[PDB]
């Protein structure tokens, strides 16, 4: 049995065949599966050929923006000694590399690059969705627009001093316009202040009542010195019709922060187009928890 | 328990005397034992009750049954989800509960395919407690010299004990004194047949003396003392209880089919499980990870829906045998029957009809025809002799059959008769033609009656003479045509008597030869006139002594009878010798009538031929001829008792058609234990508890259920209800078909392993999103699934099974090679095939193209990554991105269901095609119907995303499986095609189950 099945040498068997019998099944085997692959090939190149280059054929999942920020937190946690150095750096590590792309040596020349309105404005539309016109033109967006938080001045960004800086992002979307909430009578309460129509406000405040009197000045920077993001940097175009795109942000410093303590801090856009849902926690808006341990 | 000191040849102590075995057990042959006495023994033996059997509880069983392989892989996967989710539940806030679901969900699964196990592995068996119903409640015994009926469990050794007709032995006897005692021998002899017990020894055999009483028989007639010489479990029918108990069971043919397939499908589990797990950590995969793929594959590997299919299947065929009168006791059964190819059965009330009629007669040296049809339309027999005359009384009056009461309606044929079939045979021809015998036989009164007796072998009676001249005393006696010859000395000749010279006597020895070769089984009628001189009228002859003549008498003629076959036995002969079923006759008349009917069903086919009849054909001797040249044989039961092992052994290695005359069924068990010892299932015909032994020890025991006794159907495996032949035929049919069925339905149930299979493989070889998640297997395998393989069952027959010999149970399986090249290898690989294509369809539509797809993996399951840019610059968050991927395990299992379409029909047949066979199986059509409908609900129903996470599907997707489906169908077709053609081929010694 065990040794038999293995090796005969009368009937020159190996496991159970001769040499031409694992010959005749290999190369079965072999033209069988080259067939389906041929098949399942030809069958993706056909669905090559049925899908747009400029555009995804279904927007539907990605409708709601999200809002995402520069910290890479695991648990949506900001946790650091203003003592101990080797506290912040996977944080600083992070912001830097987001800030990193809108250094003004990339942004150069008249392609593709055009300055646009250093105060908020309008909508700019460069045409359709196609390829007639070249490589559409993206607004540039400077570093410096940051006030406090730009790594050109304290590289660090606010971590070494008990004053950390969040950066704040929509998530770019192909045809998507912002559109915010207009100035009738019913509006939060916030808002009121600074309309300017062609900015879409961000907002951050606590989870809890409580911690309203834990957290202390929340001092936004973006474009033009408003809480939001200009609506001339929309639409996008999609990667193939504006590579070099750059998108908006927002700084935000948590000054004033109460020490030893975890503060929940609730960030929030508003908008027509706008929508947050109780099972996506960064639809919309975002949660951070900020503990600056020294 | 020692079972060879048990599987012995009985030996004893008969060929002793009277004081010989007092001395030997203490005792008095007049005065018996004393009180005290009796009690010291009553303690030192033990009580005279047969021990009872050694139990099983079930809790054991049913536990039992709870870890067997696949139990076993999913007892692991359930203790890996609670690993993963104590890890979550410790590591993180807000763990979502859906491991310790899936983990309670699957030890679910187990606790109930565990009940379809147990449910087919039952083993109801109450034997002991037949027999314990045996010993009569109290025993008479004879304690210092006065007459007690004590507890028979009380009895013991060297008592005296006394019976009386219609009394049960309570022990093992040796009788001392006797007054025409006769006891029922049915459990030892397998015979009806009264045999005598006489004080005297008559033979070396002690199952064959007269000195001795057996315990499991009755005293039918007399009284009788004996001696006890054997009680409690060392009766005779203490080592055929305490057999009958002990036989290990075993394990079914089914069951080591079972086995063999479970082993083959833990390889490959283990093989990629093991592999896989050291691979994840070569690759850097953190533990929580590789859990969750640990358990993916091991649910992915075995199907947890098959056994409970297999179950199911053999109940439906189960349900099917009892329309057709075949009711099984264990579900296994229904499988032995097909894989037979021996049977041992019975001639008397199973292949005949056992209605007797009286067909012809013997007298005044001419055979005399009688009108044997119906409605009686026919010719007379010449009703003018005085001899038949004679001959009327002597049948009407020596037999004890009567009309039952209020028959006064219907026939002379029709009525209903208690009684044997032979006495009613003779009781209607004479109420016939002789006009009503109840007047018959109040006109001569009987006086004294001996009835028949295994050893006398015949029934006589002195009745008064109606004759008013002459009041004398008459005796009438029937037999056996050889022993009644041997008691006569005249001969009723046209009324007149003769000498029994012999020329009538070669005459006679014609005629029996003639009646004989008939197929007719023939009796001899004789009587005499007692002498009034030496037995008055007021002399009463007690059945005791030598009162009657027994030789001297005046034969009158022979009396032969018809039993015909029934209607399907021929054909059922016929069927068996087409599969290969070695047919063996074993019956109890003589071997010249044995060999009539033998010609008569099949058994000696039309062209065969025995020793004798060549020997006969060359008159020569037959010592000279050669065995070989011999195809039958007829093998009587004396040269039966004298028999070795080794010699039984070449008997049935020699020759294709035996049969068995004067065979006492006892013997029966040798020739089955004959079978078995070759290597073949055998299955076997009883009616009695001497088949007992026999029936538990054959592969299958087939018990009879109109004239079977309790202990003899309660202890075999398969019980008939009508009694028929035919039914066996269908049996084996059943057996066959119902095996062709579970061989689709294995190719159908893992021909979607695969597609489940792959796409993990790819999760971890290639970095891609997850294609199936674990829940969504769950609902193909224990879902969609299982009505279409419960479905494969309905199917009917392809060509003729009831024409190819048995499968060999050491080369031929249930699942081979072939199998796993199909399912495995072909079939599921295009189903995988499928179920990707619909799966980069839908990421592909969304914005993520197939070159981007590769590497995202790491970032892809991220949980804290909210921009995740696709194929054209857009940014996804976690839950965005994972609400495609759910969509798309809906798609994949929805591209399984379309995929199964084409498999279940490429499955429902395995050479024929489609449009031979036809789509005539509504039950297959409504399990397609089903499976497409629970796809759809589980997909459009609201609130199917918070319970088994599965989005609804976009019209344009339903369609990326359809091509796969029916390349599918092409390709099955053009291989079901080759082999119909190549016979002996490539595609039929590879692809062919
Ligand atoms: C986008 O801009 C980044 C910053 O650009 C600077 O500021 C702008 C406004 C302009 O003035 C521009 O000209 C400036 O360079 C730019 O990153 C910068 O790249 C340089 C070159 O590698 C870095 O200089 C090196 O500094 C290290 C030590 O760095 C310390 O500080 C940083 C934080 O700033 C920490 O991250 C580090 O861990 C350290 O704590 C020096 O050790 C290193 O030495 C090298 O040069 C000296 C001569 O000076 C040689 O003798 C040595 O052998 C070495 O070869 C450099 O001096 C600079 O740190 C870095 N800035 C930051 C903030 O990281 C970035 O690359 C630009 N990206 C693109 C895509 O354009
Ligand atoms: C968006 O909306 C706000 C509010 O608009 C007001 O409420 C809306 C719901 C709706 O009903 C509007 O019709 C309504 O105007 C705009 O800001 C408001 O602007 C007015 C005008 O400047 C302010 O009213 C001022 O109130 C002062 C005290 O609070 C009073 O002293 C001011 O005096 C001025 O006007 C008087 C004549 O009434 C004149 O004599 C004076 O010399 C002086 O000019 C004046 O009455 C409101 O306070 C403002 N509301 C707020 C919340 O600040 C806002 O401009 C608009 N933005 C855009 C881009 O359209
Ligand atoms: C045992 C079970 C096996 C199961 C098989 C599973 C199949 C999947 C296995 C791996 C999947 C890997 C990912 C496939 C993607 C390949 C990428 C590729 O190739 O990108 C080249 C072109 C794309 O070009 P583009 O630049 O225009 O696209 C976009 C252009 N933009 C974006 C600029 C506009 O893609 C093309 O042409 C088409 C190429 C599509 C890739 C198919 C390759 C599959 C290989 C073998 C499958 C056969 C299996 C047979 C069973 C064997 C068992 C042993
Ligand atoms: C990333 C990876 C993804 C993979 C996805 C696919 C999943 C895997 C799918 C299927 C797994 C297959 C596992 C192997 C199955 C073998 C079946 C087997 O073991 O069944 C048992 C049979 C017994 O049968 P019986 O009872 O009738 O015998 C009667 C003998 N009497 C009567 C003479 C005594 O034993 C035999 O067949 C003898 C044993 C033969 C063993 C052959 C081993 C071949 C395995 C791999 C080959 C790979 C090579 C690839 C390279 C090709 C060159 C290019
Ligand atoms: C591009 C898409 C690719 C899709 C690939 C997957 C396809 C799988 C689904 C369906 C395949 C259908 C194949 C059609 C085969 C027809 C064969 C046929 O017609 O052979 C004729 C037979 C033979 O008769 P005979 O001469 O033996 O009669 C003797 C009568 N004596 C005895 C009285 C003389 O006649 C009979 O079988 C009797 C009449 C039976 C009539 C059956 C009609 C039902 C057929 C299919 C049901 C639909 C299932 C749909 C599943 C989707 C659910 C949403
Ligand atoms: C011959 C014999 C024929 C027999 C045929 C029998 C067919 C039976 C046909 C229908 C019975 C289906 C059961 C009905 C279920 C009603 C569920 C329901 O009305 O849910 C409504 C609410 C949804 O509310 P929402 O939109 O505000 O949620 C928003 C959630 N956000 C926003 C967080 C995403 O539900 C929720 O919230 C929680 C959802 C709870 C999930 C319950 C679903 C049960 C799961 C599996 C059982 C299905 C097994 C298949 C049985 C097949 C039998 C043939
Ligand atoms: C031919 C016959 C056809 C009929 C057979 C039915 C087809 C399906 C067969 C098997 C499916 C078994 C798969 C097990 C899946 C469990 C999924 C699971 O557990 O997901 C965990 C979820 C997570 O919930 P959460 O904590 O996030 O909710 C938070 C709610 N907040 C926050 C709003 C309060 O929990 C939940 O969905 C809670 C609800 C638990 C759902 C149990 C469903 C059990 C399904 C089948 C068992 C019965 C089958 C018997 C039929 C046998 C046929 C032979
Ligand atoms: C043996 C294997 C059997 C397989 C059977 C497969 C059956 C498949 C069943 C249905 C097919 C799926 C339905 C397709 C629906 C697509 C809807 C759609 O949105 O389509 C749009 C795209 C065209 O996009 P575009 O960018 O060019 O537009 C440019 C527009 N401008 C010029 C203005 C810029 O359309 C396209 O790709 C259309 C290209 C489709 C080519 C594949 C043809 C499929 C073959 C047969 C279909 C079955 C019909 C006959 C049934 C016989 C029953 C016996
Ligand atoms: C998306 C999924 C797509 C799947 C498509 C699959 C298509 C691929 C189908 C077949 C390709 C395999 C062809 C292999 C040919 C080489 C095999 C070979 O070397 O064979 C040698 C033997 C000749 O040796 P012998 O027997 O004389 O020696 C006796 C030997 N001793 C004595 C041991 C018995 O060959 C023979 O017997 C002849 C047997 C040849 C095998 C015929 C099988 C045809 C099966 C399917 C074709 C139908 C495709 C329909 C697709 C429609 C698409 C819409
Ligand atoms: C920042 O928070 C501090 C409290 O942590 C505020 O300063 C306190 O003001 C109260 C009077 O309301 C004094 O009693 C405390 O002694 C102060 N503490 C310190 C550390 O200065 C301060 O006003 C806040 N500043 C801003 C801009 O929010
Ligand atoms: C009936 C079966 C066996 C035929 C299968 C044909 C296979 C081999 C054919 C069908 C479609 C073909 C592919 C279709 C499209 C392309 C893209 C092109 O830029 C290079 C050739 C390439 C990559 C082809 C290679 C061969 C291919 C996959
Ligand atoms: C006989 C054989 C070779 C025919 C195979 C036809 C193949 C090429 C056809 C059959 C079904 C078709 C697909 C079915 C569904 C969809 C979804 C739709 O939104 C875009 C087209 C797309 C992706 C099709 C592409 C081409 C396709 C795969
Ligand atoms: C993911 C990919 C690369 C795995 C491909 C695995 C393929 C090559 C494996 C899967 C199943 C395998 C076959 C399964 C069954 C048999 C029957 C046996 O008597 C000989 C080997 C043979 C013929 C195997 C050959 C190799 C095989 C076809
Ligand atoms: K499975
Ligand atoms: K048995
Ligand atoms: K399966």
């Amino acid at each position: 049995g065990w040794k038999k099945f293995l090796w005969d040498s009368e009937k020159k068997e190996f496991l159970g065949r001769t040499g031409s019998s694992w010959f005749k099944i290999f190369l079965f085997y072999l033209i069988f599966y080259g067939c389906l692959a041929g098949i399942f090939i030809g069958t993706i190149q056909v669905l090559l050929l049925t899908l747009s280059d400029f555009e995804p054929k279904y927007q539907d999942r990605v409708a709601p923006p999200g809002l995402s920020h520069a910290p890479y937190a695991i648990k949506t946690e900001i946790s650091f000694s203003i003592s101990n150095p080797k506290s912040y750096e996977s944080f600083v590590k992070s912001m830097h590399k987001l800030m990193d792309l809108y250094n003004e040596s990339s942004q150069a020349g008249n392609s593709p690059f055009e300055d646009c309105s250093d105060t908020p404005a309008d909508y700019i539309k460069r045409g359709d969705l196609d390829d007639s016109q070249g490589q559409k033109k993206a607004c540039r967006f400077s570093r410096m627009w940051l006030k406090n938080c730009s790594g050109l001045d304290d590289t660090t960004y606010g971590y070494a001093e008990g004053k950390p800086c969040v950066v704040a992002k929509l998530n770019r979307i192909i045809g998507f316009y912002p559109k915010p909430l207009k100035n009738t009578t019913d509006l939060p309460e916030e808002l009121q202040a600074n309309y300017n129509q062609y900015v879409l406000p961000l907002r951050c405040a606590a989870k809890r009542e409580e911690d309203r009197e834990k957290i202390g000045s929340i001092e936004y920077f973006g474009l033009g010195g408003y809480a939001g993001f200009p609506l001339q940097y929309y639409p996008y175009y999609g990667k193939r019709l504006q590579k070099k795109y750059l998108q908006p942000l927002l700084a935000i410093q948590f000054t004033n922060l109460t020490q030893n303590m975890e503060l929940r801090i609730e960030c929030k856009v508003y908008g027509e187009n706008i929508d947050y849902s109780e099972k996506d926690r960064f639809r919309g808006r975002f949660e951070v928890k900020i503990e600056v341990k020294s | 328990d020692l079972d060879e000191l048990k599987k012995e040849v009985s030996m004893d102590d008969h060929k002793l005397s009277l004081d010989e075995l007092h001395n030997k057990y203490g005792t008095d042959l007049t005065r018996g034992l004393t009180n005290a006495r009796a009690k010291e023994i009553l303690a030192r033996d033990g009580p005279n009750s047969l021990t009872p059997p050694p139990t099983t509880p079930e809790w054991i069983k049913f536990c039992r049954q709870l870890f067997g392989g696949f139990s076993i892989l999913l007892w692991i996967g359930a203790i890996l989800c609670f690993l993963a989710y104590g890890i979550q539940a410790a590591t993180e806030d807000e763990p979502a509960n859906d491991n310790l679901y899936l983990g309670v969900v699957l030890s679910t699964v187990v606790i109930v395919t565990g009940c379809f196990s147990y449910y087919q592995e039952a083993k109801s068996s109450r034997i002991m407690d037949s027999f314990k119903n045996m010993v009569p409640q109290q025993a008479l015994v004879i304690r210092d010299g006065e007459k007690s009926t004590i507890n028979a469990e009380f009895v013991v050794a060297g008592d005296l004990v006394e019976v009386k007709g219609g009394d049960r032995i309570p022990a093992d006897l040796r009788i001392i004194s006797a007054h025409g005692c006769k006891v029922d021998n049915s459990s030892l002899t397998g015979e009806s047949e009264p045999q005598t017990r006489s004080p005297e020894f008559s033979s070396e055999n002690p199952l064959e003396t007269r000195n001795i009483a057996f315990f499991s028989t009755n005293c039918v007639e007399g009284t009788a003392r004996g001696v006890v010489v054997y009680t409690g479990d060392r009766t005779v029918m203490g080592r055929i209880a305490t057999l009958a108990s002990g036989l290990e069971v075993g394990r079914t043919p089914i069951a080591i089919e079972i086995e063999h397939f479970i082993h083959i499908i833990t390889g490959v589990a283990v093989f990629l499980g093991v592999s896989f797990f050291i691979l994840s950590l070569i690759l850097g995969y953190s533990w929580l990870e590789a859990v969750i793929f640990l358990i993916g594959i091991i649910v992915a590997n075995v199907p947890e829906g098959l056994l409970a299919t297999v179950t199911v299947c053999l109940t439906l065929t189960a349900k099917r045998m009892a329309r057709k009168n075949c009711l099984v006791k264990n579900l296994e059964a229904v499988e032995t029957l097909g894989s037979t190819s021996t049977i041992c059965s019975d001639k008397t009330g199973t292949l005949t009809q056992n209605r007797m009629t009286v067909a012809h007669m013997w007298f005044d040296n001419q055979i005399h025809e009688a009108d044997t049809t119906e409605n009686q339309s026919g010719a007379a027999f010449d009703k003018t002799s005085a001899t038949w005359s004679a001959l009327s009384r002597i049948a009407a009056l020596c037999n004890r059959a009567v009309f039952q009461a209020g028959q006064d309606n219907v026939p002379i044929l029709k009525r209903s008769v208690a009684g044997d079939a032979s006495e009613s045979a003779l009781l209607k021809c004479i109420e016939l033609c002789c006009g009503s015998v109840q007047g018959m036989r109040d006109r001569n009164p009987k006086i004294v009656e001996i009835p028949f007796n295994s050893t006398n072998k015949y029934q006589l009676s002195i009745h008064e003479n109606e004759k008013s001249s002459e009041s004398r005393y008459l005796l009438v006696m029937k037999g056996a045509p050889e022993r009644i010859l041997d008691r006569c000395s005249t001969i009723l000749l046209n009324g007149a008597e003769e000498p029994l010279k012999e020329d009538m006597k070669e005459a006679f020895q014609n005629a029996y030869l003639e009646l004989g070769g008939l197929g007719e089984r023939v009796l001899g009628f004789c009587h005499f006139a007692l002498p009034e001189d030496k037995y008055n009228e007021g002399y009463p002859f007690d059945a005791d002594e030598p009162n009657f003549p027994t030789t001297d008498l005046c034969f009158v003629g022979l009396m032969a009878m018809i039993d015909p076959p029934r209607a399907a036995v021929p054909d059922a002969v016929g069927k068996c010798r087409s599969a290969g079923i070695k047919v063996i006759m074993v019956t109890g008349d003589h071997p010249i009538t044995a060999k009539a009917i033998a010609k008569g069903v099949g058994i000696i086919s039309e062209g065969n031929e025995t020793i004798e009849d060549i020997a006969a054909r060359l008159n020569i001797p037959i010592g000279q001829v050669n065995p070989r040249d011999a195809k039958a044989c007829v093998v009587h039961g004396s040269d039966l008792k004298d028999l070795s092992t080794e010699v039984l052994d070449d008997i049935l290695h020699y020759h294709t058609e035996i049969v068995f005359a004067r065979t006492s069924p006892q013997q029966k068990l040798i020739i089955v234990e004959g079978c078995q010892r070759q290597g073949a299932i055998v299955a076997v015909t009883g009616d009695g508890v001497n088949d007992s032994p026999a029936l538990k020890k054959a592969d299958i025991g087939v018990a009879m259920g109109i004239s079977g006794s309790d202990v003899s159907k309660q202890a075999a495996d398969m019980i008939l209800l009508d009694d028929n032949f035919a039914s066996i035929v269908t049996g084996v049919e059943e057996g066959r078909l119902i095996f062709d069925n579970l061989k689709k339905s294995i190719a159908y149930t893992l021909t979607s392993n695969i597609p489940e299979i792959t796409p993990f493989l790819v999760f971890i070889i290639g970095n891609v999103p997850l294609p199936l998640g674990t829940v969504t297997i769950l609902c193909i395998d224990l879902g969609t699934d299982m009505v279409p393989a419960i479905s494969l069952a309905y199917e009917q027959a392809e060509s003729d099974i009831m024409k190819r010999q048995p499968r060999n149970p050491k080369t031929d399986k249930l699942v081979n090679e072939r199998l796993i090249s199909m399912a495995y290898g072909q079939i599921g690989m295009i189903q995988a095939l499928g179920g990707f294509f619909s799966y980069f369809v839908i990421l592909a539509e969304n914005g993520f193209l197939p070159m981007d797809l590769i590497g995202k993996r790491v970032r892809w399951d991220d949980r804290w990554i909210s921009d995740v840019e696709d194929s054209f610059g857009q940014q996804w968050t976690y839950e965005q991105r994972k609400i495609v991927e759910f969509t798309c395990h809906t798609s994949f299992f929805i591209s399984i269901v379309v995929v199964q379409w084409a498999d279940l029909i490429i499955c429902k047949t395995r050479r024929n095609s489609i449009f031979q066979q036809g789509m005539k199986n509504k039950i297959l059509i409504f399990g397609l119907f089903e499976e497409t409908a629970l796809a759809a609900f589980l997909s459009y129903c609201p609130g199917t995303d918070v319970a088994l996470r599965m989005y609804p599907l976009k019209p344009s997707w339903w369609f990326c499986a359809f091509p796969y489906s029916l390349i599918i169908f092409l390709y099955d077709e053009m291989r079901r095609f080759i082999i119909r053609r190549s016979p002996g081929g490539w595609v039929e010694q590879e692809t062919y189950y």
